[PDB]
RNA sequence: CCCGCAGAAGAAGCACCGGCUAACUCCGUGCCAGCAGCCGCGGUAAUACGGAGGGUGCAAGCGUUAAUCGGAAUUACUGGGCGUAAAGCGCACGCAGGCGGUUUGUUAAGUCAGAUGUGAAAUCCCCGGGCUCAACCUGGGAACUGCAUCUGAUACUGGCAAG
């Protein structure tokens, strides 16, 4: 039920003596729409085989999300190798506003409406898992009264 | 300013029923629906992200037959006005006098509904009206004027309204056919599969 | 097992909706404690409350309305 | 030239963190002292001292909750460079509110949390976050 | 010459006549000096197309402000009450 | 002096003097030196069945601390006014102050 | 009392008159760093009484001569 | 990047001059086309490609792919200048307008008759 | 503006269909003719040329050109970098400038609070009213993020005196 959804194909290519072979390589995302997150990568000779190692992949390695009713907590900076990520709740009667990888993350974490903005890469792979960071380090008002004491 | 070619295919494209037509006979009959018109319409599609964002774009045009450059101003007075804004459109769309005077079932469809407005035959408050895409604001009286009442579009258009929802936020009364606009409809009213979200992020971009 | 041994529920509220809807047959009836295996305690509460609920019709006494 | 020496202790926090260090040790000032209030009133320190006249020193001692850090992000802000001052009502709210932006206004040092219903603003320090 | 006159600021055979405490020599929808109130000829049952205070204009005959025609029209139709 | 549940349900048509009523109603409980306990309105909720035909009626839910005596008289007050339909009053055991 | 400015006397040798450096304090409108911007104002005194290194405080009047609309009122630090 | 050098020298972004050098920013000049020629386009492709060098009425002696298939331009016409890059021939920068002034429109063309200066046909 | 005459009668074109970007087939052309915003298509099987059919998108307008902003965080104040992509002066001394340990007291410039005046009208936004609706006209508020003055606070920076 943790909403399947796929992100992008590519077409990567080998070198060898009879000349050059390829592969495809697939991006999906899964989350079960409350807090929680997990993605997946994978790679074979055909595409179908790779979508089915990436939502395989994607349902394990699970990340949960400190959320609130259906938006975040507070502005968080995502980085990751060379993405830069942006992410800022917004009002309930607004939607969600992303970019089409910063896109399937998102409704699959149960986040409903965020000011969300890429920056620098645009890497379908390198923006997804830079959108985990922000999530996966997210502070909740009730743990800090914990870390601090109130 | 309007469409006006053939009809059956705008439900054609879309694959759905999109109510341009009076329910007389069955839409199956009428058209072979299930695949897409022309020569190439039995294909797979295979839609983009933004192909099915504007296929729902194109939707919910195309049953209240309202143009591009008047659906625009109808989400720019949507993102002004206060609420959520997919269905502050969907309220806008439902104000529409010919919407109404459909809703309630004068007109058999929308386009005949149109044709009641533009040919000087619907009395709101008293005062005729010729603007097939006026505003109805709550607590109005919609009525027919001394022509086209009894006349035989008219019965004919009331008889196929007993079928349907006859909506709840409107008093039909087909005994001096007229009626109010009590109440300006919510989400929950109208079919509940329009994407209005799909809506929203296609004038967002 | 009992869900509501659990929990630390004192008494079942009727104004809670979605838990009600996953213990009624999709008919409209009451199922029994011998399916879920409520403890007879909390399915008494149980049952008060969708009789309670179908008076306010948040809740069909039949499919058949 | 050591130019900032509040910009100094803040990174001691930052180093002694991610070091996971028992104490950090820096020069003491008054200023430094009056910051080490708000860190304590925040739970964002345990307990601060001020030791020796000659040479008076801060001694901060850090916390752990579970095992990592507490302090995750910390940042100096009216730095000699460029000096911040805003009013009572433009004043930033930390990780939305969760956090604290400490601010050394004309009635005294505070959190954000005690200046905006006080009613006066100044100097932005550094949030803590 | 500081004058009372009546300006038009309202859209083509629709007129609002605005009236406004304004030179002689300036132009009609021009320079002024300050707003009193207004004349719409064109109002609807409901009356409210012709407001004026009286109060600053009674200050500006006290400061000897003449008025024209049209707006001697106004104050003579309000009168006191009506 | 003891604490009950009330909620009631108001025909469509007449939800624009609903805000009128609890604040005419407010004015007996505390005008009777009860109190209010918990406010909230639920809006136009879709019933299961239709009662008195018509669909979506106007949902309001009230904890109130007061006696018994003005809590009859709100009882025949939902059955003397036409605009409320469905009425119920029940019993909580301490006072209630929380969400759903 | 009445609008005065304070600033630094910048000559020493002028006939009957004198330019003062007001300084000030304004924030950049872009990048908001605090930066000295220091105006020069011709300002009239009778029989050359201030001079270099001073700071006196200056009010504004009538034109007496070009630039010079304005004449100080007291002094204070007459000394290096 | 430091704002003590930024205050001292401010950001400077380069103005990123026009594509097309048309005067005072004019959408369309007219002007009298010197000689008409073919040439052979860029590396990757390979075609006889119909340009004409033209005198504008500024004073400009530009170049200008004229469009359309087959022309009837000669010598000291007068035409239109329209603009848009021809990539495929170095040097270009121009269009001419069909149909406009001495430059004809395309004999029998249906698709595009708009852009082409054709005239519709009854139906 | 209202009433009556006759009858569907007097009234639909424009761009696109390889990807970006919504819509695919046939015929002729054969690196010719040509298309093209970028990637690139055409050298005898073109979903990219020209025509036809069909479809798509707008509509009394539709396209092309020109022009500004956005995307462009691609001059990065908010908000970029300088080992190998562009980028550390060949290296020091050093006037101006930028900045500066630490405590006491003073001052109130910067700074912060409050108040006053002003920031014309028109424009934008919000709540209303009228043209059969809308555009448009218009009432009231809000805003006008600024400026000057006056009175307070002295945490820090600044100035002064002393360590």
């Amino acid at each position: 039920e943790l909403q399947e959804k796929l992100i992008a194909v590519n077409r990567v290519s080998k070198t060898v003596k009879g000349g050059r072979i390829f592969s495809f390589t697939a991006l999906t995302v899964v989350g079960d729409g409350n807090g929680r997150v997990g993605f997946g990568y994978g790679k074979a000779r055909e595409v179908p085989a790779a979508i089915q190692k990436a939502m395989e992949k994607a349902r394990r390695n699970m990340i949960n999300v400190a959320l609130n009713n259906g938006t975040l907590q507070h502005p968080v900076k995502g980085v990751h190798t060379g993405s830069r990520v942006f992410m800022q709740p917004a009002s309930e009667g607004t939607g969600i506003i992303a970019g089409g990888a910063m896109r399937a993350v998102l409704e699959v974490a149960g986040v409903h409406n965020v000011l969300a903005k890429a920056y620098g890469s645009t890497n379908p792979i390198n923006v997804v898992r830079a959108t985990i960071d922000g999530l996966e380090n997210m502070n909740s008002p009730e743990m800090v009264a914990a870390k601090r004491g109130k | 300013a309007r469409y006006l070619g053939p009809k059956l295919k705008l439900s054609r494209r879309e694959g759905t029923d999109l109510f341009l037509k009076s329910g007389v006979r069955a839409i199956d009959t009428k058209c072979k629906i299930e695949q897409a018109p022309g020569q190439h319409g039995a294909r797979k599609p295979r839609l983009s992200d933004y192909g099915v964002q504007l296929r729902e774009k194109q939707k919910v045009r195309r049953i209240y037959g309202v143009l591009e450059r008047q659906f625009r101003n109808y989400y720019k007075e949507a993102a002004r006005l206060k609420g959520n804004t997919g269905e502050n459109l969907l309220a806008l769309l439902e104000g529409r006098l010919d919407n109404v005077v459909y809703r309630m079932g004068f007109g058999a469809t929308r386009a005949e509904a149109r044709q009641l407005v533009s040919h000087k035959a619907i009395m709101v408050n008293g005062r005729v009206v010729n603007i097939a895409s006026y505003q109805v604001s709550p607590n109005d009286v919609v009525s027919i004027r001394e022509k086209a009442k009894k006349q035989s579009r008219v019965k004919a258009a009331l008889e196929l309204a007993e079928q349907r929802e006859k909506p709840t936020w409107l008093e039909v009364d087909a005994g001096k056919m007229e009626g109010t606009f009590k109440r300006k409809p919510e989400r929950s009213d109208l079919s509940a599969d329009i994407n209005e979200h799909l809506i929203v992020e296609l004038y967002s971009k | 097992f009992c869900r509501f041994t659990a929990e630390g529920v004192q008494e079942i509220d009727y104004k809670d909706i979605a838990t009600l809807k996953n213990y009624i047959t999709e008919s409209g009836k009451i199922v029994p404690s011998r399916i879920t295996g409520t403890r007879a305690k909390y399915q008494r509460q149980l049952a008060r409350a969708i009789k309670r609920a179908r008076y306010l019709s948040l809740l069909p006494y039949t499919d058949r309305h | 030239s050591m130019q900032d020496p509040i910009a100094d202790m803040l990174t001691r926090i930052r180093n002694g963190q991610a070091a996971n260090k028992a104490a950090v040790t820096m020069p003491s000032s008054k200023l430094k002292v009056a910051i080490a209030n708000v860190l304590k009133e925040e739970g964002f320190i345990e307990d601060f001292k001020v030791e020796g006249d000659t040479k008076p020193e801060l001694e901060l001692t850090l916390k752990y909750f579970q095992g990592k850090a507490v302090v995750e992000s910390i940042q100096r802000v009216s730095r000699p460079g460029l000096r911040i001052y805003k009013r009572k009502d433009e004043l930033p709210k930390v990780m939305a509110g969760l956090g604290i932006a400490v601010v050394s206004t004309s009635k005294g040092v505070m959190t954000d949390r005690a200046a905006r219903q006080a009613g006066l603003g100044g100097e932005i320090i550094c949030y803590v976050a | 010459m500081v004058t009372i006159r009546l300006a038009r600021h309202g859209a083509k055979k629709r007129p609002f006549y605005q009236v406004v405490v304004a030179d002689s020599r300036n132009a009609r929808n021009g320079r002024f000096i300050e707003r009193v109130g207004f004349f719409n000829p064109i109002a609807s049952e409901k009356e409210e197309g012709t407001r004026l205070d009286l109060d600053r204009i009674a200050h500006w005959v006290g400061q000897g402000a003449t008025i024209s025609d049209r707006v001697a029209a106004l104050i003579k139709e309000v009168n006191k009450a009506a | 002096m003891r604490h009950y549940e009330i909620v009631f349900m108001v025909h469509p048509d007449q939800s624009e003097q609903v805000p009128g009523m609890i604040e005419r109603y407010t004015a007996a409980i505390t005008g009777a030196e009860g109190k209010i306990h918990r406010l909230e309105d639920w809006g136009r909720r879709q019933l299961a069945y239709p009662i008195n035909k018509l669909h979506k009626a106007h949902y309001v839910l009230m904890n109130v601390e007061a006696p018994q005596e003005v809590i009859d008289e709100l009882e025949t007050t939902f059955r003397f006014n036409d605009a409320v339909i469905r009425s119920m009053v029940m019993r909580t055991k301490h006072a209630v102050t929380e969400a759903s | 009392k009445i609008r005065t400015l304070q600033g630094r006397v910048v000559s020493d040798k002028m006939e009957k008159s004198i330019v003062v450096a007001i300084e000030r304090f304004v924030k950049h409108p872009i990048y908001g760093k605090f930066i000295k911007r220091t105006t020069k104002l011709h300002v009239h005194d009778e029989n050359n009484e201030c001079g270099i290194g001073d700071v006196v405080e200056i009010r504004e009047c009538r034109p007496l001569s070009k630039t010079k609309s304005w004449t100080l009122v007291r002094v204070v630090e007459k000394a290096v | 990047a430091t704002v003590n050098q930024l205050v001292r020298k401010p950001r400077a972004r380069k103005v990123a001059k026009s594509n097309v050098p048309a005067l005072e920013a004019c959408p369309q000049k007219r002007g009298v086309c010197t000689r008409v020629y073919t040439t052979t386009p860029k590396k990757p492709n390979s075609a006889l490609r119909k340009v004409c060098r033209v005198r504008l009425t500024n004073g400009f002696e530009v170049t200008s792919y004229i469009g359309g298939e087959g022309h009837n331009l000669q010598e000291h016409s007068v035409i239109l200048i329209r603009g848009g890059r021809v990539k495929d021939l170095p040097g270009v920068r121009y269009h001419t307008v069909r149909g406009a002034l001495d430059c004809s429109g395309v004999k029998d063309r249906k698709q595009a008759r708009s852009k082409y200066g054709v005239k519709r046909p009854k139906a």
